[PDB]
């Protein structure tokens, strides 16, 4: 199938930056590319078609050129309401691709996460379930990495995160990462760790306790 | 399959 | 000027069929060229090209979801509807429908979106959550564990709302029993935490569920 890939995928800017985001097509798809920005909770807004055209209404900073399988958008001066998620598509060939999204976000200084872990209530235990809790608090950039270990044993497929907006004040991102395990395994087990990797760590950061102690 | 247009 | 709007059951069960309707105004399925698309994006990614049907009747199904879809329309209606089998967890989605203007260049692209639908799939029934501690021992964090409800959404305030610096309630994860969970978090002075209470007020009104949680190491 035809692939449309956009870089960069996520990139942080300042209000006043010019910012050039890309689509690249696995085949040509002559002018037939379209870019939509995304304000979360909104649906996709067209901004160019055509490839080059401006669409009615859609502020001057915008522009977009390309043709065949290079495209890309333009904004000139970004705004506050520019901090959002873009999508190119193609509408040559079906079925009409749309690319994997280019997030934008403010920019500040690195800052590295505050690390807790929260060990699983003496109360849910009677249910069945131990759910244990590790946060990372106000962080910046987005991405960030957490490790489960049980007995230092690394644990995949039984946790689950959620990521919060970026803050409108201070424009970090917090991450809370629930393990699941069932209240056997977890009386079976002594130690707990979350371990978290994050660029403004110059080494992960491993926050943990011990089930008993 | 091409685009109708 | 144009507009649509997506309709039908925000939540279905596993296996069962998706029927989804999309009314517009401002604008004729009959006027030539004219299309109406159906586009859906799961929580946190990308768009998903599903559908579109055209005027003259003529359609196109996205290739990895053609056994499942049916698109037709309505044109004494001014609606397009899209039917989708055997749905999954994975389905969840919300789903969009737009327009395709037609041969006067513009024709490329999809300029006007409906607001959006959003459909969980679950087999899950209503249910209230349970509020578990997620306890504390410079800084120190704190907060609550709102787990196995359904179906979205559930509120959580933090001392009856006199407390709001500080505080992070994550979006909730669908699980894959089908119900919710969701944790809400503060952080504050580790002098505070033998004065100072915290409790957090939970409250999912689809169950008529009220909670408070107090908080402590």
């Amino acid at each position: 199938a035809l692939q449309l890939t956009q870089s960069p995928s996520s990139l942080s800017a300042s209000v006043g930056d010019r910012i050039t985001i890309t689509c690249r097509a696995s085949q040509g798809v002559t002018s037939a590319l379209a870019w939509y920005r995304q304000k979360p909770g909104s649906p996709p807004q067209l901004l160019i078609y055509d490839a080059s055209s401006l669409e009615s209404g859609v502020p001057s900073r915008f522009s977009g050129s390309g043709s065949g399988t290079e495209f890309t958008l333009t904004i000139s001066t970004l705004r506050p309401e520019d901090f959002a998620t873009y999508y190119c598509q193609q509408l040559h060939f079906y079925p009409h691709t749309f690319g994997g999204g280019t997030r934008v976000d403010v920019r500040r200084t690195v800052a590295a996460p505050s690390v807790f872990i929260f060990p699983p209530s003496d109360e849910q235990l009677k249910s069945g379930t131990a759910s244990v809790v590790c946060l990372l608090n106000n962080f910046y950039p987005r991405e960030a990495k957490v490790q489960w270990k049980v007995d230092n044993a690394l644990q995949s497929g039984n946790s689950q995160e959620s990521v919060t907006e970026q803050d409108s004040k201070d424009s970090t991102y917090s991450l809370s990462s629930t393990l699941t395990l069932s209240k056997a395994d977890y009386e079976k087990h002594k130690v707990y760790e979350c371990e978290v990797t994050h660029q403004g760590l110059s080494s992960p950061v491993t926050k943990s306790f011990n089930r008993g102690e | 399959a091409l685009d109708k247009w | 000027r144009i507009t649509l709007k997506e309709s039908g059951p925000p939540l279905v069960k596993p296996t069962q069929t998706l029927t989804l309707t999309c009314s517009f105004s401002g604008f004729s399925l009959s006027d030539f060229g004219v299309g109406v698309g159906w586009i859906r994006q799961p929580p946190g990614k990308a768009l998903e090209w599903l559908a579109i049907i055209y005027s003259d009747d003529d359609k196109r199904y996205s290739p990895s979801l053609n056994t499942r879809l049916t698109i037709t329309k309505d044109t004494s209606k001014n609606q397009v509807v899209l039917v989708m089998t055997r749905v999954s967890p994975v389905d969840t989605a919300t789903y969009f429908c737009a327009h395709r203007r037609g041969p006067t260049g513009p024709v490329n692209a999809m300029d006007v979106w409906g607001q959006g639908i959003t459909v969980t799939i679950s087999s899950t029934s209503t249910k209230g959550p349970s509020v578990f501690p997620l306890a504390p021992s410079g800084t120190a964090a704190l907060g609550c564990l709102v787990k196995d409800y359904f179906p979205e959404p559930v509120t959580v305030s933090w001392n009856s709302g006199a407390l709001t610096s500080g505080v992070h309630t994550f979006p909730a994860v669908l699980q894959s029993s089908g119900l919710y969970s969701l944790s809400s978090v503060v952080t504050v002075p580790s002098s505070s935490l033998g004065t100072q209470t915290y409790t957090c007020n939970v409250n999912h009104k689809p169950s008529n569920t009220k909670v408070d949680k107090r908080v402590e190491p």
